[PDB]
């Protein structure tokens, strides 16, 4: 509780890169909702499609997936790893993604106590 | 100086070009606004890629890409 949930996603994005468990893109990453396995999805509210919300939000809920509610889909590249870093550490390179998906979670407790109230309160 | 430039280069053997329409999910699925999920094409029985890979639906066939299973 000592962290905010807009950024909760940062640290938990950083310990799962190291187990390849974040699936960059929209129809790869849906179609690991299919595997039935994936644990999270994060919609950015910035979109260029209206078709585009109105499938996932179907999708994730009738399984049983919450949400992370981010507003920026250029930002969402940052964390996932699909911009390249400059020289000082400055993402020279903006690659955005507008769907995040886990699969295995990290082995950690700091994003795993603020991820599960974020989870409870909303039932 | 020392060369002819030729103008002989002939690369004029066409490869192929990945049209992909945007978001080709859409063409995967169809809502409608009460929650129901149509796969509009059928879904590839094989154990590699059962329940979540989708075939294609051509003209007179199905069709997988993952094993390249047919029917008619
Ligand atoms: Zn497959």
């Amino acid at each position: 509780g000592v962290m905010d949930v807009n950024t909760a996603l940062q640290e938990v994005l950083k310990t799962a890169l190291i187990h390849d468990g974040l699936a960059r893109g929209i129809r790869e990453a849906a179609k690991a909702l299919d595997k039935r396995q994936a644990h999270l999805c994060v919609l950015a509210s910035n979109c260029d499609e209206p078709m585009y919300v109105k499938l996932v939000e179907a999708l994730c809920a009738e399984h049983q997936i919450n949400l992370i509610k981010v507003d920026d889909n250029k930002k969402l590249g940052e964390w996932v790893g699909l911009c390249k870093i400059d020289r000082e550490g400055k993402p020279r390179k903006v690659v955005g993604c507008s769907c995040v998906v886990v699969k295995d979670y990290g082995k950690e407790s700091q994003a795993k106590d603020v991820i599960e109230e974020y989870f409870k309160c909303k039932k | 100086k020392k060369r002819k430039k030729k103008s002989c280069t002939t690369p004029k053997k066409n490869k192929h070009k990945r049209k992909k329409v945007k978001l080709a999910v859409l063409k995967y699925y169809k809502v409608d606004e009460n929650g129901k999920i149509s796969r509009l094409r059928r879904e590839c029985p094989s154990d590699e890629c059962g329940a979540g890979v989708f075939m294609a639906s051509h003209f007179d066939r199905h069709y997988c890409g993952k094993c390249c299973l047919t029917y008619c």
